[PDB]
């Protein structure tokens, strides 16, 4: 024994944090954790509306899942000091706009808005944190988009389209271009959703990319992969 | 805090109470509690012991068997059950907060206790100072002797001292020979060697009048003292 | 006769050495990992506990082999055949449900069906899988109480082959317990699989991709497996077969599995096949 | 006219670096030359503190050399008795997020923050038992990078808005801001004489402080890289950084310009953690290769390597005493070194 | 607009520029002093006996 009563004492109250360091753990293991990530006015707000400081933890549970999504828009830092704090997360959820693809920034209007959602989607995708991290690529400004096209010109966010100026080819032009910015397309996939304003659709797509990336990780531990 | 206790009173010998403590304004679930008696004229003598999650359980050599103590963390209240009471337990039962870690002050708090009234190889420290007369402003040095050292290998010696002012529920003082409880005055400081230990008060004040109560922490079956009694 | 005698020779050695090298390289796949710092996964500790139980059971099955081809005279001892099958007994029960512990804890991380009963196990991977050894290990003391039955009942008579036919299907059933249970689990987890690839061929269209070549694999051993033992079966619990070749070809028989099953998870495994990789360019 | 302000500015700047050059007559290296070398230094790791189910990213010893408080993105802060593993307390986080920690010099306070841009105070002796939030300090618009102590109820902190601050517990509020940076605030450490500390931050410029007067007197240029790391010397007159371009160095006070680089050809990641031994002659480095490199701080030699960690080794730590080092990484694991 | 910014960067240089400085020599002179001194007391340097290290 060698241990005194206080001292045996305290080792049972190390016993007892150990006990409710492993249950908070294994409670935390079960809960799905994602970062969302967007450019600009993205489309933030309403997709974190549909689905109910330097964080905005927002934490809703769907189909016996507990859902964190963790907001760094306010950062309003280097990207690269921070990021790495999110290695882990079971997905990343991009919104990009796309009635950005005729609308220039505020400051430096030679630079494209949809071009700076591009510029931060190569970031965050060919990031070396977020190497087996999947995205969740949300397409917003779903009829703002349809009724700027119905005039407007693809041409001018992309010089090299060929195509015409209806909904669907359009948008199948801009979610291609967005998955072709994926240089790592061996360890992650990028799941892409046209954001819907009827029902709970887009969280039911949240819900089926997370249960994705969870039977993905588990045949990675399993070593199936 | 507070550590309120419940129960208590006239019980037939061979009977059967139950003394219930109800504890308020400090987290109960992390708090290892204890009981200790007092008999109407004699010294304190400790009962039993609960830890944090109730894991461990310690009784008394006179208690082993007949008492049972058992906590409800949920309703924040301690149980001892009591089996076959004899005229030796009449006493005043107190309850007793201690919490452990490195650092910590086992037997911070003191419940006001339930007076019990029953009808018709371990440690042993001695206070061979029993009664003195005092006078206020004067230094008093309070002795109390362990049979066995107390000093630990891990260089925590585990002497405390304990207050009881007349009509009053026991106070902590000194934990380890040395460290001043809080909300004790300075004026209070213990020395001591493993064997021989000596509590001091630079300067005596009227509230200072009690009896003064030395306790072993190193082996379980705890063992307390006659009491040295200040008298004015 | 013995032309076939010979055959089953040839086949017993190949099946010993394909076995050597399978369980040999998983272990020593697994204990460079451990050794070098690299990360313990709870697979690779699987692996390594199959890997030690299958090939103990190759060594056991082989020694056999060489002593009745080294000391005849021994194999009719009645004592050494009556502890040599209590021993290859608890090892092979051990190998098996290990074996079939690997597959639950291949479904109980994988699939994801939505049951309540399912979900409770699917959280306690760890504890299911070793309290599943638990409660098949009164089948492992029933298997030993009842071929010691049997044991006891052919010294009490000799004081062998057709008693050495009853213990070989007494103990082929019992093998076929936990390799039907596996195949049940493996069957779900692949119907879970279908079910999550139409969903989301439907929904957003995936993690089934990733992880296909061994299914092949395992189906192709599952599907021979099952065939051999069937044949196995009704060649020593009905067909004749003159009762002549049947410890020869029950030790080839029941030393397929420890031997064929460690390439298949040799090609299952991501690690191991890496591995397997590295050995073929250390070889080059 | 902003371009006479510019060449101002040129000139004070090239007659600053005159200065510099001028006092700069013999470098360190060269004084160094006939001293004793450091010789091989090598640790076992003594305690390995297990519990941990995330990243852990900061760690402050106690006063007392054995006491220690962890931090990781569990949401849990951790105090360990070194001596004994044995958790004393399993603070819970308001925030998960958690990117440093601090213990008070009296041992009484815990403080912690992250990207919360909130500095939490947890008050450790309470009558009830638990461990509680004493103030809240928030004003911060960047993620906190660095809490430290001066007392038990002042907290200098840095912060990534290019502003270091210091705050008054009782009151909660912002008593004096420390600005001058242009990136973001990665470090800072309290001399022992308490009354200067200096901050490192993303531009690649160490700057010194005075906490009473609230100006920056001196600020360090030599590194080509953000700085992750700072540390005083124990001296109190020099002070090292540790910079994503895998170099430690050696700046002194006084003489304000660098003394010392601590580089190698096979290191290439940058270092995380950087502290000094009790005496100043071993420097500590965490570097992303999953090792902490032990570098004699007067010649430019790595003394040793206490390599033992899966992951990057986020927080470094010596004890006050000098008898321990901690040098917890992202593999939750924290190892005490002698 | 940034002449203020300018103004204060100005004034700030100034002052960083009218301290007084050391010698490297004294300084080096100074750090290698207190590591001489205090290397004595330094476990990690000089490592302790097991009897007084208390991470056994
Ligand atoms: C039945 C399925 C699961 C596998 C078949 C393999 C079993 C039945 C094999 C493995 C080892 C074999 C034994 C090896 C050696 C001896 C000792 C000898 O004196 C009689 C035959 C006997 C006892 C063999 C009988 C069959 C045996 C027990
Ligand atoms: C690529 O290999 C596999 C992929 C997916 C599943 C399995 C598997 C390989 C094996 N196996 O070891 O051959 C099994 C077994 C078994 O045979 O132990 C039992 C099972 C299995 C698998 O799924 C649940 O039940």
């Amino acid at each position: 024994c060698t241990l005194s009563a206080e001292d045996k004492a305290a080792v049972e109250r190390s016993k007892m944090i150990d006990r409710n360091l492993r249950e908070d753990g294994e409670k935390a293991a079960r809960e799905v954790k994602l970062l969302l990530l967007g450019a600009g006015e993205s489309g933030k707000s309403t997709i974190v509306k549909q689905m109910k400081t330097g964080i905005v933890e927002t934490h809703f549970t769907f189909k016996d899942l507990h859902f964190k999504m963790f907001d760094v828009g306010a950062q309003r830092s280097e990207r690269k000091k921070w990021i790495h704090c999110f290695e882990g997360v079971t997905a990343i959820i991009f919104c990009v706009a796309l009635s950005d693809y005729d609308l220039v920034l505020a400051e430096d209007e030679e630079m494209n808005r949809m071009h700076e959602s591009m510029k931060l989607f190569d970031s965050i995708c060919n990031n070396k944190w977020f190497t087996d991290t999947s995205i969740i690529l949300f397409l917003n400004k779903k009829d703002l988009f349809e009724e700027k096209i119905k005039k407007s010109p693809l041409t001018i966010c992309y010089p090299e389209y060929a195509g015409s100026n209806t909904y669907e080819e359009a948008a199948a032009y801009i979610q291609c271009q967005f998955e072709d910015l994926n240089k790592r397309k061996d360890t992650k996939e990028i799941y892409t959703h046209f954001t819907c304003s009827t029902d709970t659709k887009n969280v039911q797509f949240v819900f089926d990319a997370v249960t994705d990336v969870i039977i993905k990780n588990n045949l990675k531990d399993c070593g199936l992969f | 805090v507070q550590l309120v206790e419940s129960g208590g009173g006239l019980v037939q010998p061979g009977g059967s109470r139950k003394l219930s403590c109800s504890a308020s304004g400090f987290a109960f679930s992390s708090f290892g509690m204890h009981w200790v008696r007092q008999a109407p004229e004699k010294g304190l003598e400790w009962v039993a012991y609960i830890s944090s999650g109730s894991g461990t359980i310690y009784y008394a050599d006179t208690v082993k068997g007949r008492f049972t103590i058992s906590r409800d963390d949920p309703k924040n209240t301690l149980f001892l059950q009591m089996t076959s009471l004899r005229s030796e337990d009449t006493a005043m039962y107190y309850c007793v907060r201690s919490i452990y870690y490195y650092g910590s002050s086992p037997f911070d708090f003191w419940g006001q206790g339930t007076t019990l009234t029953v009808s018709s190889s371990d440690i042993v420290m001695t206070q061979a100072t029993s009664s003195v007369p005092v006078t206020p402003g004067e230094s008093v040095s309070i002795s109390c002797r362990s049979s066995k050292s107390l000093l630990h290998s891990n260089g925590n010696t585990y002497l405390y001292w304990f207050l009881q002012r007349p009509g009053q529920s026991p106070q902590l003082l000194i934990y380890r020979m040395s460290n001043l409880a809080s909300g004790v005055p300075d004026r209070f400081s213990g020395s001591g060697s493993g064997t021989a230990f000596t509590l001091t008060i630079s300067r005596l004040e009227a509230e200072d009048v009690g009896v003064y109560y030395c306790m072993q922490h190193l082996e379980y079956p705890l063992t307390f003292g006659a009491g040295t009694k200040l008298e004015l | 006769g013995g032309v076939i005698k010979s055959i089953f020779t040839f086949v017993l050695i190949v099946e010993f050495i394909i076995g050597n090298l399978g369980n040999s390289f998983i272990a020593l796949v697994n204990c460079i990992d451990w050794v070098k710092g690299r990360k313990i996964s709870s697979v690779d500790r699987i692996l390594t506990a199959l890997a030690i139980s299958r090939i103990s059971l190759v060594w056991l099955i082989f020694g056999s082999w060489c002593v009745s081809v080294f000391f005849p005279a021994l194999f009719a001892t009645e004592k050494m055949f009556r502890m040599l099958t209590n021993i290859w007994t608890v090892i092979n029960h051990f190998s098996v449900w290990l074996a079939t512990g690997l597959g639950t804890f291949y479904f109980l991380k994988i699939a994801n069906f939505s049951n309540s009963i399912f979900l409770y196990l699917k959280w306690r991977v760890k504890k299911v899988v070793l309290v599943l050894l638990l409660v098949t290990s009164v089948f492992l003391f029933l298997n030993i109480a009842l071929i010691n039955i049997h044991i006891n009942a052919s010294i009490n008579g000799y004081r062998f082959t057709r008693f050495s036919s009853l213990i070989v299907l007494t103990s082929t059933v019992f093998i076929f317990i936990p390799f039907t249970l596996s195949l049940a689990m493996f069957l779900l987890l692949i119907f879970s699989m279908w079910k999550h690839r139409k969903k989301m061929q439907h929904t957003v269209k995936d993690a089934s991709t990733k992880a296909h070549r061994g299914v092949k694999s395992v189906i192709t051993f599952f599907l021979l497996y099952a065939i051999f033992s069937l044949s196995f079966f009704i060649s020593v619990w009905t067909s004749e077969r003159l009762e002549e070749n049947l410890i020869i070809l029950s030790q080839v028989m029941g030393m397929a599995y420890p031997s064929c099953h460690s390439c298949v998870l040799i090609l299952g495994n991501k690690k191991l096949r890496q591995a397997s990789l590295s050995v073929l360019l250390w070889l080059r | 006219e902003l371009d006479q302000l510019r060449q101002e500015a040129e000139q004070l700047k090239n007659q600053i670096r005159d200065a510099r050059k001028a006092c700069a007559d013999a470098t360190l290296s060269q004084i160094t030359n006939n001293i004793d070398p450091v010789g091989r230094i090598q640790m076992r790791t003594r305690r390995t503190l297990r519990g941990h189910l995330a990243k852990i990213y900061a760690m402050h010893w106690g006063t007392d050399s054995r006491l220690l408080v962890s931090a990781s993105q569990d949401g849990k802060l951790i105090i360990w008795d070194s001596y004994t593993t044995n958790k004393v307390h399993a603070i819970p986080l308001r925030s998960s997020w958690v990117m440093t920690c601090a213990y008070a010099p009296s041992g009484n306070y815990v403080a912690c923050g992250g990207l919360d841009n909130i500095c939490s105070i947890y008050n450790l002796k309470t009558r009830e038992g638990n461990v509680r939030v004493s103030r809240e300090l928030a004003g911060h618009t960047g993620y906190l990078s660095c809490c430290r102590f001066l007392d038990d109820n002042q907290i200098v902190t840095s912060s990534g808005d290019t502003t270091c601050a210091l705050w008054d517990i009782e009151t909660g509020q912002q008593t004096t801001t420390f600005t001058g940076h242009t990136g973001d605030v990665m470090s800072l450490s309290l001399a022992p004489d308490t009354r200067l500390f200096v901050s490192g931050a993303c531009d690649a410029s160490a700057k010194l402080w005075d906490v009473r007067e609230g100006m920056c007197r001196q600020t360090f240029t030599g590194h080509e890289s953000d700085i992750n790391a700072i540390c005083f010397f124990p001296n109190g007159n020099a002070f090292a950084t540790g910079s994503d371009d895998a170099t430690c160095r050696l700046f002194d006070l006084r003489a304000d310009q660098e003394l010392m680089t601590y580089s190698h050809d096979n290191i290439i990641c940058g270092i995380t953690s950087v502290s000094f031994s009790k005496s100043g002659r071993l420097l500590l480095a965490g570097y992303d290769d999953f090792n902490c490199n032990v570098w004699d701080a007067l010649k430019a030699d790595r003394a040793g390597v206490l390599a033992g960690h899966d992951n990057r080794v986020s927080c470094l730590g010596v004890t006050d005493d000098g008898m321990a080092v901690a040098t917890g990484s992202w593999d939750s694991f924290l190892k005490i070194w002698n | 607009a940034s002449i203020a910014q300018a103004r204060k960067l100005v004034e700030q240089l100034k002052m960083e520029a009218n301290i007084d400085r050391i010698k490297v020599s004294k300084a080096a002179a100074d750090l290698m002093a207190y590591c001489e001194a205090h290397a004595k007391e330094d476990p990690l340097l000089t490592p302790v006996p097991a009897s007084e290290n208390p991470f056994r």
